[PDB]
DNA sequence: CCTGGAGAATCCCGGTGCCGAGGCCGCTCAATTGGTCGTAGACAGCTCTAGCACCGCTTAAACGCACGTACGCGCTGTCCCCCGCGTTTTAACCGCCAAGGGGATTACTCCCTAGTCTCCAGGCACGTGTCAGATATATACATCCTGTGCA
DNA sequence: ACAGGATGTATATATCTGACACGTGCCTGGAGACTAGGGAGTAATCCCCTTGGCGGTTAAAACGCGGGGGACAGCGCGTACGTGCGTTTAAGCGGTGCTAGAGCTGTCTACGACCAATTGAGCGGCCTCGGCACCGGGATTCTCCAGGG
């Protein structure tokens, strides 16, 4: 019904079969005039297929007017950038700052509408979703569609409020934990069809429900390259002094409101509590290992790994524990960089992508479980650490598969640091549970 | 050669400025804060309603300012603008506290 | 080896926020140790009242300080108060 | 379904409404107004309860209500709240 | 049958819950019994009290142009009338503020 | 004769008798001692009706009356009146 | 038949009288029921009371040779205990006096 | 009945402000004295009066003060 | 000629009437000025001796808390004489 | 400027008298013992609401620092006011008497309020829309401060 | 001493939004009608206690005067605080994730109200004596001139 191969418009885009037959199928939904939501996990970019659909839409039938697209702060700069080197036709403006600044970006551009697409963050809409709402909307592209999935959230009554006549949401990760998400996302995408929350009443139903507005290609069903990563999970102990501690925190001066939190990282590391916290900074020496056995595990572990390869890339649940070994690595004997939300963005983003190298030698490089948006594959990265899990599988998922971009042709390997009798394993079941909920309902 | 107002129009200005207005002056994260260590001393493992923080806030502001109001006549008793700890411990010892 | 406490409670109200507080009262000038004062003889007032506080909440049953506790508690210290019930 | 609470609102407002017409309010204004007529309601009846404790009666009635009003209201508001009440006794006993 | 019931705060001219009143003076244990006329005797002054304080805080709303009742407005009216003030010296109202006074001797001549 | 008048004049004398051996006391201080219990009585009365009424219970009971007591008393005066009522309240019960 | 009645105050052990309380807290219009436990842990909460302030005392009237306590002693030990003093903070003693004390500025040179 | 205010007398006065313990005494505290002590005994005497108008009697009692002294939050023991 | 200083004097009288317990006012001008000012309230009013005792004992303490006050806010004022102005600062400060 | 007397003021010891404290009786009224019953609260169960621990981004607020200026404080002189003491009135204090008012008790009656049942309507929870208030932004005005002849 | 320049504030106008005012539907408590009973009003009587008067006495107040010390106005100074400016940080708001704990329902039991008989505990009255007030007299200590230190 539409084209077939690359189309004529585009500039050194090397789009694919698969980018095509999605950009079709894109402008057919346009066509019949319903919103649709873009679910490829990886391997296949939604950026790229945005962009060709606003330059098909402003080279086609004319429709340059007001166009607006959410993503978050960390990713702006790389969104203009990308969209300038690709589709330079049409012209796109961003809202950034601080008052003083998005006043004059407004005065300037906003006012006289010589922009056909505009780019901000989540921040600057819910600050100056007054001034957008005087604009019609005809195409609402927002990523990682998840950052709406609960009702009663701010962002989701001022998209709500918005004036749209058509919408596109772009995720990842359409379910995480309950089909009330998935709910929201339709919900939101056709507010007049899915009004009320409604195996028959489920999987199947959900499957054919979902069939006619919903894309979902595998990476390895449509390339069959990124060899496939190999999971190990590593069943570790916990030292006597550990098992106390855990004890005299779980039967019962020091604040422990929140139970199940109190209980928890104790796995991790006994000294992240106070109390016996580090005192007396005698020197960066040898007491923190001896007193965990599961970083003991880890050190015992390094040796294998540092022989060949060797970017491990390690991942960690609590930001305590990242940014201690963060500081730590490079004592230990080792040379690291460093991701946290405490680093400037505007700065991240460059540092990050200059520090992608070829020949680094230093053997360690960390991570957050949230501090890690989506971008920037390290080619160099073998060996997956994770130290803890994550309630949620998704988060894992992302954090697993940010190594799975192409940039990575090489088998890459996970390496999973469970406790015994703890908490650990719920939060681990929990997120299997989660994760084959998301596999059977998104794939069968 | 920059403007400079003169030592004690801007403290007539925040006087007028705050005797005007009827929000708190507090930061709210830390006096919530003090209020969770100071019952921790009388009992662990305590739940605080957001409401309870807030009266005792209220509270603490009439308190203060009524308690202030006091110290800065008794400064004017003594001839002087300066408010002082003597003041306060005087304002208290009349007020029997 | 990182790892220390920022600053205890009691210094979470700032000189400032005490300057404020003596504008509203009246203070034109105020003495630089007003404010070590000032945190003492609240830390006792807040003492008192929390004190009166949790012991209704204990009566009560509860582990969740409410806003009726509160209210008692300063309505016996004799400092009542309007607008929380 | 909540547990119904009971609240001098209504009446507040339809005093309002007869004082200042086109007047309205706040919620807060209402809760304090609320709390402030609590408050004046459990002192009169605290001091008449006393009062009948010590004249060793076991019935509070208008003389009691009208005594408590004496020596809680200060001076001229207790003169105006007197009348006030004695209107109020005289209209519904004179034909009712 | 039976009449037609006339509340008894219709009755008393009043605008206050005579019934209510009456009940809790008899469940808040003040006494054993409880006259005809009391419940209606303090209900009447409560309406005294209430009107007063509300005529005060019209007042005040009016001049500071506004139509709205706030805390404030209350404060403001409470304070600045001497008998309200001392039937109200030891409370304290939410959000109320403080009145405006500065002593002479720090205003500058 | 004159109708009967009570107080806890016999029970003060006894209580003095117990603490000092050998000193006496005038009418003056056993009326002043009769107030004081008085006063004590109605303020630790008082308050457990208070606390019986927030929590909406119609019984007056040993809990109400040891945190009014807690509530009243400061500090050391408060911990050993405590530990009074629970060793009476204890004996009471064994040798009901 | 039945046995030689037994005191209540006999029973708990105590100076002051438990009936006499009981009576006064269903008479005084506090609550309609009152436990069984609660007049002896008043009787004992006010003989602790009494012992304290009169042992004080007591002392004080030795400490001043006189072998009859009088208000003068009573005010002396309320005012020299300090628990006692917050707890009898607004409390006038007829009789009584004041504590001794010149402020030390208004000594000689 | 009249001008009995100045039957409290200077050296009475200067007696309680001894007892007080203060040492000099300016000429104008003794109006002020007297006035402050006007305005007390007119308050707890209304009280009384008012008690006393309940009771229906036509004597002020002891228990009366009391109780008005009481009402004012000057509890006064050894009197009833 | 023997004279003592100029303060010397005052502090003995003040040691003593610090001793001292009984009544500083004349008994009869004390009464007369309660009856005096009860005339206001009430014609033809009849006083039991108790009550006008009773009525001077807080009227002595009320005036000495009051010079108390008044005493440590002239020591504040750097002063050792009291002052008109002294008393209604202690007034205002107290909640007059 | 530290000693030494002289003079009041105070305390300590002993003797004397008086009135209030402490012990002892009668009786009557309130506390004790036994038995019954019904309702308030204890205990168990369940739903859902809110509270706690933690992340990212923005930006107002806090923190630190330099300059100078009113202000607190020490000191000095003046003068007038308060105190100490002696003297004369004045009225409080105490003892005694007489009379009438009024507070206190006791008996009798009735009328007002508790308790019940029945029903119905006023009051409360819940939705929903629109107008009063909050805010931004651009004029006009008031106020403060400092420089220039003459004060 | 004014003129003028630089701040701040008050004011008018245009948008926008969310809290308030009103509606609706239902249900729990207030009103109507009646019956009993005991609390309180009402009358009468007793006695006590408050008031008025009067006389004698002596302590306390009123008055005058001399003199010292404390209040008060003035001056000088050094310094701690107020003002402004630049830099850092953590509060505030928006989300995530979880579960504990409050609040309502329902059943059962055991505990306190109620009543009747009995009795000893406590209260009013009465009497005696010894602890305390008062007085006197001597011893002790504190204060204030005079001057030689
Ligand atoms: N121009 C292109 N031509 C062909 N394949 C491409 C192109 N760009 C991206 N891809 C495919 O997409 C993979 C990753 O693309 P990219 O990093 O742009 O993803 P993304 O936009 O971050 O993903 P998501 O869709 O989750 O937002 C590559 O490894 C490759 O397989």
């Amino acid at each position: 019904t539409r084209f077939e191969d690359s189309p004529s418009y585009v500039k050194w885009g090397k789009l694919r079969d698969y980018q095509v037959r999605g950009l079709n199928w894109l402008i057919s939904l346009y066509e019949n005039g319903i919103n649709g939501i873009l679910a490829d996990e990886m391997g296949l970019g939604k950026t790229l297929q945005t962009i060709s659909l606003l330059g098909y839409m402003k080279h086609y039938r004319n429709i340059p007017g007001p166009h607006m697209v959410l993503v978050p702060k960390s990713t702006l700069h790389n969104w203009m950038s990308e969209f300038k080197r690709w589709v330079p036709t049409l012209r796109s403006v961003c809202l950034i700052g601080d008052k003083e600044q998005r006043a004059a970006f407004v005065r300037d551009v906003l006012l006289p509408g010589e922009w056909d697409v505009c780019v901000t963050s989540y921040e600057m809409l819910i600050k100056e979703k007054s001034v957008f709402k005087k604009f019609n909307w005809r195409y609402l592209v927002i990523d990682e569609a998840h950052r709406i999935k609960n009702e009663k959230s701010k962002l989701s009554e001022i998209v709500r409020e918005f004036k749209t006549t058509n919408r596109l949401l772009l995720t990842g990760t359409p379910l995480q934990n309950n089909l009330h998400e998935l709910w929201s996302l339709l919900n939101f995408l056709l507010p007049d069809v899915f009004n009320s929350a409604d195996d028959q009443k489920l999987v199947e139903r959900l499957h054919m429900v979902l069939r006619p507005f919903l894309l979902r290609r595998i990476k390895a069903d449509v390339e069959k390259s990124l060899p496939p990563k190999k999971e190990v999970k590593i069943y570790v102990g916990l030292s006597k002094m550990q098992r106390e501690w855990y004890t005299r925190i779980l039967m019962k001066k020091m604040r422990l409101l929140n139970i199940l939190m109190q209980l928890r990282k104790c796995c991790n590391h006994p000294y992240l509590f106070d109390g016996a916290e580090p005192g007396p900074p005698y020197t960066t020496d040898m007491h923190l290992v001896t007193n965990s056995g599961k970083m003991v595990v880890l050190d015992k572990l390094l040796p294998k790994l540092k022989e060949q390869g060797s970017r491990v890339l390690i991942f960690s649940q609590m930001t305590r524990v990242l940014d201690i070994l963060e500081d730590y690595c490079m004592w230990r004997n080792y040379e690291y960089c460093r991701l946290d939300g405490q680093t400037p963005h505007d700065e991240r983003q460059d540092s990050i992508n200059a520090y992608n190298e070829p020949n680094s030698t230093k053997f360690v490089f960390m991570l957050s479980t949230r501090a890690g948006g989506l971008g920037i594959n390290l080619a160099t990265a073998d060996v997956v650490i994770l130290y803890d899990s994550d309630w949620n599988p998704q988060v894992d998922l992302q954090a697993m598969d940010r190594a799975h971009r192409i940039g990575q042709t090489k088998t890459v390997r996970v390496f999973r640091f469970i406790t015994d009798n703890t908490v650990e394993e719920r939060i681990v079941e929990r997120a299997e549970m989660k994760l084959r909920l998301d596999s059977i309902v998104i794939q069968q | 050669k920059p403007h400079r107002y003169r030592p004690g129009t801007v403290a007539l200005r925040e006087i007028r400025r705050y005797q005007k207005s009827t929000e708190l002056l507090i930061r709210k994260l830390p006096f919530q804060r003090l209020v969770r260590e100071i019952a921790q001393d009388f009992k662990t493992d305590l739940r605080f309603q957001s409401s309870a923080v807030m009266a005792l806030q209220e509270a603490s502001e009439a308190y203060l300012v009524g308690l202030f109001e006091d110290t800065n006549l008794c400064a004017i008793h003594a001839k002087r603008v300066t408010i002082m700890p003597k003041d306060i411990q005087l304002a208290r010892r009349i007020r029997g506290e | 080896r990182h790892r220390k406490v920022l600053r205890d409670n009691i210094q979470g109200i700032t000189k400032p926020a005490i300057r404020r507080l003596a504008r509203r009262g009246g203070v034109k000038r105020i003495s630089g140790l007003i404010y070590e004062e000032t945190r003492g003889v609240l830390k006792v007032f807040l003492e008192n009242v929390i004190r009166d506080a949790v012991t209704y909440t204990e009566h009560a049953k509860r582990k969740t300080v409410t806003a009726m506790d509160v209210v008692y508690a300063l309505k016996r210290q004799g400092r009542t108060l309007y607008g929380f019930g | 379904r909540k547990t119904r609470k009971e609240s001098y609102a209504i009446y507040v407002y339809k005093v309002l409404k007869q004082v200042h017409p086109d007047t309205g309010i706040s919620s807060k204004a209402m809760s304090i107004m609320n709390s402030f007529v609590n408050d004046v309601f459990e002192r009169i009846a605290g001091e008449a309860s006393r009062l009948a404790h010590y004249n060793k009666r076991s019935t509070i009635t208008s003389r009691e209500i009208q005594t408590a009003v004496r020596l809680l209201l200060p001076g001229e508001l207790a003169k105006h709240a007197v009348s006030e009440g004695t209107k109020a006794v005289t209209k519904y006993t004179s034909a009712k | 049958t039976r009449a037609k019931a006339k509340t008894r705060s219709s009755r008393a001219g009043l605008q206050f819950p005579v019934g209510r009143v009456h009940r809790l003076l008899r469940k808040g244990n003040y006494a054993e019994r409880v006259g005809a006329g009391a419940p209606v005797y303090l209900a009447a002054v409560l309406e005294y009290l209430t009107a007063e304080i509300l005529e005060l805080a019209g007042n005040a709303a009016r001049d500071n142009k506004k139509t709205r009742i706030i805390p404030r407005h209350l404060q403001l009216a409470v304070r600045n009338d001497e008998e309200l003030n001392k039937l109200l010296g030891r409370v304290t109202i939410a959000q109320g503020g403080v009145l405006p006074n500065i002593q002479s001797v720090l205003l500058p001549k």
